[PDB]
């Protein structure tokens, strides 16, 4: 199964696929890259999440950090079971030598299109994962 | 390297208006949040402006709101901040620092900062007093009071007397500034021995030379 | 809005010793940044969103927390952790900061030094009259000055000035300064400064008769 997401880290003999990936190395010290990643289905049985070679911000997937306001508003960490709205969340996480794997598993349709991010960080680099997932047209 | 450098500040009189500058470096300027915290005498750091990344969005506390004006020129790399109406309580030392959405709005660079005074009080020159006694060691003073504005280097017989030397922080006493200075030396070498304050007052081009004698 | 309350105000450690400050919030946050300050620069980034160091931040720190309650914890003091750190969220507007924890470095307790200084000639010219009390050297940081004129106290027309924490004694010094018309310091002849500390239960009392 693919998971729907970033992969951070510069690996290639791991057990895990991801859809999406940004070389955290190979950002510039002192910056803040996205790697955005949308899932757009009537019914889901997808597993989402990312792979970190350093320290991930908030507890992910339990919890996450709200979509960026387009008003000068605070983006809060909240929790992922009432972000996306569905009580049946499944968490999964892994290690890799230094590679940590959180990931979600998310199988039905959602009430309401929602959106929330992940960071990753690495010594003096960063990078954050934007997940948007839509309800039923 | 990543900098921020303020300017701008200075003297402002009651009612009056000031523009703060920041100039921004070595990072792409246009996809950070910018804010003013200041920081007031007390130590205490509140917000005072805040920009979105393209310039779109602002926020101000309701302590400036109206009366302070945040803008960018991402052509420029500079921040500014326009402060209309400026009040005693404004008197603070400005930072120019960034955040961004991705980082959870984390300040992780900041500039040295530019220093606000906001006083209708006029440039005075100070009176320099000396703090005689009316033992092994003796303590003798120096007393810096009614100057205006900020600060006065306190030196004490040209700066060879360095040890025993303690200088107190000014204190407001009737809109103008008041401080003292301390020196320990010996019994033995005072009055044998010439112990002079030099203090000096670059705001009023001013340097004045109180040697200390008995009373 | 969202006040964030930090204690101690000053946290006092000897290098070694495994230390935590508080921030308490008057309403929900969903996280706290972590600021150090020294003495002549600028708040440097210390602890992000909670719990993630800062980059160069040793080890030996850690936050934590949750709802109105975070901390900061040093498992073992060094000399060069003495500075202010401030906490701050972001929960809602308007983004705040707590008033910052002081860690101070102890050092063996001392009395202070009091020495009284009547107005000068050249004061005494001008209409004025400030009579000077110096509390030098002493730790630690809490003090207190009365000032009595004749056996009686006197509250007004007081001005105190305190110095920060020595880097090389590690102790404290205050200034105490009655200011007088020439007039009002004529009518009475003794001037008496009187100091409180912890290291003595009789304070200090320096006098001088004009």
């Amino acid at each position: 199964k693919v998971i729907h997401g970033c992969n951070f880290s510069s690996n290639v003999s791991s057990k895990h696929t991801f859809t999406d990936s940004l070389d955290i190395s190979l950002v510039d010290d002192s910056a803040h890259i996205s790697c955005n990643v949308h899932l757009s289905e009537p019914k889901y049985n997808h597993l989402v999440g990312l792979n970190c070679p350093g320290d991930i911000i908030p507890d992910c997937f339990f919890q996450v950090y709200q979509p960026e306001s387009e008003e000068l508003e605070p983006s809060n960490i909240v929790y992922l079971d009432s972000q996306i709205n569905i009580g049946d969340i499944e968490y999964y996480e892994d290690a890799e030598g230094d590679d940590k794997i959180k990931l979600f598993g998310i199988v039905g349709s959602i009430p309401k299109t929602t959106s929330f991010t992940c960071i990753c960080k690495k010594d003096k680099k960063s990078a954050y994962m934007t997940v948007t997932i839509d309800s039923a047209p | 390297d990543v900098k921020l450098v303020e300017s701008g500040g200075g003297l402002v009189k009651l009612g009056g208006s000031l523009k703060l500058s920041c100039a921004a470096s070595g990072f792409t300027f246009s996809s950070y949040y910018m804010s003013w915290v200041r920081q007031t005498p007390e130590k205490r750091l509140e917000l005072v402006a805040a920009i979105n990344n393209n310039g779109g969005s602002t926020y101000y506390p309701d302590t400036v709101k109206g009366r302070f004006t945040i803008s960018r020129d991402n052509a420029k790399n500079t921040l500014n901040l326009q402060m209309n109406s400026l009040k005693s309580e404004d008197t603070a030392l400005y930072y120019c620092t960034r955040q961004h959405y991705g980082n959870l709005y984390f300040f992780d660079y900041w500039g040295q900062g530019t220093t606000l005074t906001v006083s209708s009080a006029k440039t005075t020159p100070p009176s320099v007093y000396p703090l005689a006694p009316g033992n092994s060691m003796v303590t003798l003073g120096c007393l810096v009071k009614g100057y205006f504005p900020e600060p006065v280097t306190v030196t004490w017989n040209s700066g060879s007397l360095s040890s025993g030397v303690h200088t107190f922080p000014a204190v407001l006493e009737s809109d103008l500034y008041t401080l003292s200075s301390s020196v320990t030396v010996p019994s033995s070498p005072w009055p044998s021995e010439t112990v002079t304050c030099n203090v000096a007052h670059p705001a009023s081009s001013t340097k004045v030379d109180k040697k200390i004698v008995p009373r | 809005q969202i006040v964030l309350s930090q204690s101690p105000a000053i946290l006092s450690a000897s290098p070694g010793e495994k230390v935590t400050m508080t921030c308490r919030a008057s309403s929900s946050v969903t996280y706290i940044h972590w600021y150090q300050q020294k003495p002549g620069s600028s708040p440097k980034p210390w602890i992000q969103a909670t719990s993630s160091l800062a980059s160069g931040v040793p080890a030996r720190f850690s936050g934590s927390g949750s709802g109105t309650s975070y901390s900061l914890s040093i498992s073992r003091v060094e000399a060069e952790d003495a500075a202010t750190y401030y906490c701050q969220q972001w929960s809602s507007n308007p983004l705040t900061f707590g008033a910052g924890t002081k860690l101070e470095l102890k050092r063996a307790d001392a009395a202070p030094t009091v020495s009284i200084f009547p107005p000068s000639s050249e004061q005494l010219t001008s209409g004025g009259a400030s009579v000077v009390c110096f509390l030098n050297n002493f730790y630690p940081k809490d003090i207190n000055v009365k000032w009595k004129i004749d056996g009686s106290e006197r509250q007004n027309g007081v001005l105190n000035s305190w110095t920060d924490q020595d880097s090389k004694d590690s102790t404290y010094s205050m200034s105490s300064t009655l200011t007088l018309t020439k007039d009002e310091y004529e009518r009475h002849n003794s001037y008496t400064c009187e100091a409180t500390h912890k290291t003595s239960t009789s304070p200090i009392v320096k006098s001088f008769n004009r």
